[PDB]
């Protein structure tokens, strides 16, 4: 009873494209322009942040084909840094990081789905939390039913958000043809170059938030069809398409609004549709809702497959990593992902985790490439079908430390708090993992609860 | 590995008693999901959709800027139209929306036969320079309003002989200058016009008959309310600047009555709030009241109109050898040629543009708040009672953050005593409000203040702010 190998190339490109293209391209052009001043400097920041992510994606394709085991960026750390510095990543990713980036995206889906009913005013809070909860609870059942269904959902919604962005490119390339060319020729009216250090690097920071999530195909490897060829091929297909589309859409934003119309807005896509449609202008917040509905489906899959793999080693309880036969899906991992996600609907301020999210993100990507170069000498006998020339990691590995320095020195008061939350996973480790031979008051209880959940969900262990 | 295998589970977990309960769990799940959906829809329809945006025009968003004598705006020699094109980045920093240009046509004197409203004076510029000024301001998003009073050099401004020829040449000038591409007109001193009420309606009918994006401004010297309302009988979409506000005013209980009575007599229409038709604020006010009126004119429900130099506190009664209708603008310290040294460093544009406690530093923040927030733009006005000498009012639109303005026109210190007691349930003031700015230095900015022990200093005005809640 193995899982399967049923993800092709075309189902692999969708997992990356639909997870990168979320709500960043419909919000963050205000922020990068507000911290960059000029349109022409933003239009080159949105390529300088693109090629950086192409470099890091190629290096993760190296690391993925080398260590070809699932739960990537955690299996690549467990092989290198041991048991405890892998439990320290797995403890943060199930408690804070994964069950906040799904609730936030579900909330964005909800508040943009009900946007054509309330314009001059905002949507109600309890009416949007319930739609976010319905968005989570429907997709977890779709994922528990089958895997070939949860791939065809993502295939539809990635193409839906691609058509939605191509609509904006087409509406921009008509206003380019209407000879209203007040920008993009007489440009660089601010140039915003240097306050003391922080004017170009902060635009890079926001643009690098806009490009996130290109390493989720590593979470779903050991489930692809032919992962020795298709894992780098899907990434190489997926990333520069996102780069060119992100450049062309921002170029289409400047031929409609002026700079001050873009800086004081809340959603540049909404003001774009207000200008260029007038009537049938309710299409654009519908498509932003569909674009955030694809990403929750994309993230539940990989979070379930990560907490599956993290229990095969013994870091997590053993009711996780037990497939249900017939409709071979890891049910008690998906149930756990969904419940832990819905637990963050009782927080009244949920957007206050994005800084810790980005800091933890760049720190663990740094740890991974340090481990890759440290292992390339330490075990130079493994089969590497795709081998990368060096100094592509090194230029990436120094710039990751520079980004940790930026994320650390923009708000230290919260990053130290998150460092304490990271350090809070030690007593759980020494109670569950390192303290072998627990007493019979616990070893009967753990086994009986596992048997109870097995008789509830009809699940067998993974033995193939 | 910490439980059953496959075969033992297929033994025990295949019996009735264990399959009926899991189908009951599926029934309970798909019954809870539809219950949540029904609760969401019931919460949605039992809520307040939205209000309505009131379809604003361009002169509703910010303030207009009147430039009377063009030679004195920049200086001698370069007192031409193309010189002003080098000044538009200052005006765009002031965030004005309009520019009421002075009268530029050929007018010799009282000879009606050689006043042509279609020909520009050669001492101002040429037609192509005018069109370049227009298109450059259009790229800067500033609209040009052209004054058209014919005799702008005589004593009687409307040519005190017969009226038919001057009325038919003003009418003819509109349909030419609109095709030139201007965005409105201003006619001054209409109390010197014979049957002006029936003439303004014809010009207003013509001006709206080219687009609905066009304006007409009309100016008198009358402070009479019942004479002003007679101009607005058959005209409703007219902007009428006058001397209705000033006239007096060391007390605030009299200014409150003027504002409330003008709004009640008009039926809460769109008005223009200014102190005069061609004069500066310092012609009617002391220097200790320039900030209190600048806070008041940017928050009242209408369009504020200023002349040039009202942002720097310009004063013609401080440097001798100057006309009283056209003072020189103090750009730099080397501006005024005669009496070399009377001009100071806190008197100029460059001198006040770095000091964060000047007049020009207050005008910029106020024009920043006025043209941006939806409460001051098209909100509702409600003034309420206070102590002896306080003008206190509230702007509130729908659900945007409310504004409470408190002004103390008096000279003695006193309490606030904010007894509201009549303000509606959609805008009743809370126990704590923020503080966006103050007219006098000596407070702290951003702090949530309490509206029971609010004390005020002499000649002080406050712009507290609270958001929508219970
Ligand atoms: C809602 C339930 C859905 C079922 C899905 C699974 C839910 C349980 C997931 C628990 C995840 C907890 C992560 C942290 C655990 C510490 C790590 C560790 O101890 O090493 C593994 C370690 C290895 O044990 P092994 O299972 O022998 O491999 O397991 C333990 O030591 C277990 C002792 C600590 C357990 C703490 C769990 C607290 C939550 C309990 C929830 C009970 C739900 C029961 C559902 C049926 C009720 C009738
Ligand atoms: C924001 C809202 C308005 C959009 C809702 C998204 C989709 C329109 C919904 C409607 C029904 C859902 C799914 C219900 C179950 C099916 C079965 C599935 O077909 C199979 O089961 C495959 C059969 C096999 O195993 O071979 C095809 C897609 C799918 C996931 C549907 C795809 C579209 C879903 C997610
Ligand atoms: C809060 C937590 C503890 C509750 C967890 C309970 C599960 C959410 C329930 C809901 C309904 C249950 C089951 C209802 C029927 C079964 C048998 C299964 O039907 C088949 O095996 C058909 C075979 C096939 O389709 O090929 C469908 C999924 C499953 C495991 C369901 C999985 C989810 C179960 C265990
Ligand atoms: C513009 O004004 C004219 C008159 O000043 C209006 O046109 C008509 O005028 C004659 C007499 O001049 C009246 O008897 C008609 O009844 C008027 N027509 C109407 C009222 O429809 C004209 O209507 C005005 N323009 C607008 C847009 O109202
Ligand atoms: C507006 O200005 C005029 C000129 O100073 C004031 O006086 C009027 O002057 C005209 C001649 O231009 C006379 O025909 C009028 O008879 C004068 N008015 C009166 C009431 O005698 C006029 O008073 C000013 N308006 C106000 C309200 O003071
Ligand atoms: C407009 O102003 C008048 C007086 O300035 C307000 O007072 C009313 O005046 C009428 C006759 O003038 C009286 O019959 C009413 O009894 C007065 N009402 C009050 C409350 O004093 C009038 O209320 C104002 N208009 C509005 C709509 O408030
Ligand atoms: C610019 O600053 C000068 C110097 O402070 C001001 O002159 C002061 O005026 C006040 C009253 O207006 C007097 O109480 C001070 O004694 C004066 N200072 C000196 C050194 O004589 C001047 O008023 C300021 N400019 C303006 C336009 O107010
Ligand atoms: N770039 C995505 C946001 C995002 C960031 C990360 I870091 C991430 O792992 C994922 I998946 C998504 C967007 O456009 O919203």
């Amino acid at each position: 009873v193995t899982l399967q190998r049923n993800i092709t190339l075309l189902n692999g490109v969708a997992i990356i494209v639909g997870t990168i293209i979320g709500s960043g391209i419909f919000v963050t052009p205000t922020g990068v322009l507000k911290e960059a001043g000029s349109p022409g400097l933003a239009l080159v920041v949105w390529a300088a942040c693109g090629v950086f992510s192409i470099v890091g994606a190629l290096c993760y394709a190296e690391l993925g084909t080398t260590i070809s085991k699932s739960g990537g960026d955690y299996a690549y750390m467990l092989e290198v840094y041991g048991s405890l510095p892998a439990f320290l990543k797995l403890w943060i990713e199930l408690l804070i990081i994964r069950p906040s980036s799904q609730y936030i995206v579900a909330l964005v889906f909800a508040t943009y789905l009900l946007k054509p009913l309330f314009p001059t005013c905002p949507v109600p809070e309890e009416a949007a939390k319930l739609v976010a909860c319905l968005c989570v609870l429907l997709l977890t059942a779709v994922n528990c039913y089958s895997v070939k269904a949860a791939t065809r959902v993502q295939d539809a919604f990635a193409a839906a958000k691609l058509l939605a962005l191509a609509l904006i490119i087409l509406l921009g390339f008509v206003q380019i043809g209407k000879g209203d060319v007040s920008n993009l020729d007489p440009n660089f009216s601010f140039e915003g170059t240097k306050l003391d250090v922080g004017n170009i690097v902060l635009a890079l920071y926001s643009g690098l938030f806009a490009y996130g999530g290109w390493n989720y195909l590593n979470f779903v490897t050991e489930e692809m069809i032919n992962p020795y060829r298709n894992l780098p091929l899907a990434i190489i297909i997926s990333l520069p398409i996102v780069t060119l589309v992100y450049v062309l859409t921002n170029l289409a934003y400047f031929t409609t609004l002026s700079t001050e119309q873009m800086l004081s807005s809340e959603a540049v896509a909404v003001d774009f549709g207000n200008y260029h449609l007038g009537v049938m202008s309710w299409i654009i917040p519908v498509f932003v809702g569909l674009s955030c509905f694809g990403s929750v489906n994309g993230s539940l899959f990989t979070s379930s497959r990560l907490f599956f793999v993290g229990s095969r080693e013994g870091h997590l309880p053993s009711i996780l990593s037990m497939i249900h036969p017939q409709l071979l899906t890891p049910v008690p991992s998906l149930v756990f992902t969904c419940v832990m996600t819905l637990l963050y609907a009782f927080s009244k301020d949920i957007f206050s985790v994005i800084n810790f999210f980005s800091f933890f993100n760049w720190l663990c990507v740094a740890l991974a490439i340090i481990g890759m170069i440290w292992l390339r000498h330490r075990k130079p006998e493994l089969e590497r079908p795709i081998k990368v020339n060096l100094a592509l990691p090194v230029f990436f590995i120094l710039a990751c430390l520079f980004l940790i320095a930026v994320s650390f020195w923009k708000t230290p008061v919260e990053c130290g708090i998150g460092f304490t939350i990271i350090l809070s996973g030690l007593p759980v480790y020494f109670f569950g993992v390192w303290w072998k031979n627990k007493p019979k008051w616990l070893l009967q209880g753990i086994f009986s609860t596992t048997v109870l959940c097995q008789k509830l969900m009809q699940v067998v262990p993974q033995e193939t | 590995f910490t439980g059953l295998s496959k075969e033992e589970l297929l033994k025990v977990a295949g019996s009735p008693g264990w399959v009926r309960t899991r189908w009951a769990l599926l029934l309970l799940f798909w019954l809870g999901w539809l219950g949540m959906l029904a609760g969401a829809v019931v919460i949605i329809v039992r809520a307040p959709r939205c209000r309505e945006l009131p379809a604003q025009k361009w002169w509703h968003t910010g303030a207009l800027y009147r430039i009377g004598d063009l030679q004195a705006f920049q200086g001698h020699g370069a007192g031409n139209l193309a010189g002003l094109k080098g000044r538009l980045d200052y005006l765009s920093s002031l965030k004005v929306k309009g520019l009421v240009l002075g009268p530029i046509h050929k007018n010799q004197k009282d000879d009606v036969a050689q006043t042509d409203l279609l020909q520009i004076d050669p001492n101002f510029g040429s037609k192509e320079d005018f069109d370049s000024l227009l298109q450059s301001a259009k790229k800067k998003s500033i609209r040009v309003i052209l004054d058209l009073t014919p005799n702008y050099r005589g004593e009687n401004s409307w040519f005190s002989t017969q009226v038919d020829t001057v009325a038919t040449k003003v009418k003819d000038a509109l349909e030419f200058w609109l095709q030139a591409g201007v965005d409105g007109f201003q006619v001054r001193d209409i109390e010197n016009l014979k049957d002006a009420s029936s003439f303004l309606a014809e010009w207003q009918n013509i001006t709206k008959g080219f687009s609905e994006d066009r304006l007409l401004i009309a100016g008198t010297n009358s402070s009479d309310l019942q004479q002003i309302l007679s101009l607005l009988e058959s005209n409703k979409d007219l902007l009428l600047t006058s001397s209705y506000l000033s006239d007096s005013g060391s007390t605030g209980e009299h200014t409150k009555s003027l504002v409330t009575q003008y709004l009640n007599a008009t039926g809460n229409r769109w008005c223009s709030w200014s102190l005069s038709q061609a004069r500066l604020l310092t012609s009617f006010l002391p220097a200790q009241l320039l900030r209190l009126y600048q806070l008041m004119l940017f928050t009242l429900p209408g369009t504020p109109v200023f002349s040039y130099g009202d942002e720097i506190g310009l004063d013609a009664a401080a440097l001798p050898g100057q006309p009283m209708e056209a003072p020189v603008m103090l750009w730099d310290e080397s501006s005024f040629p005669d009496i070399p040294g009377a001009v100071s460093a806190n008197m100029t544009v460059k001198g006040q543009s770095e000091d964060p406690g000047s007049l020009l530093s207050l005008f910029r923040r106020l024009s920043d708040q006025r043209s941006k927030e939806r409460s001051l733009l098209h909100g509702d006005f409600h003034a309420f009672s206070a102590g002896p000498g306080l003008f206190s009012y509230i702007r509130h639109w729908d659900q945007n953050e409310r504004f409470l303005v408190v002004l103390n026109f008096g000279d003695v210190g006193l309490s606030a005593g904010l007894q509201a007691s009549d303000l509606p349930a959609s805008a009743s003031l809370p126990a704590k409000a923020d503080l966006l700015l103050s007219t006098q230095p000596g407070r702290e900015e951003g702090s949530p203040l309490e509206l029971e022990r609010l004390k005020l200093e002499p000649h002080e005005g406050l712009l507290l702010r609270f958001p929508y809640a219970a």
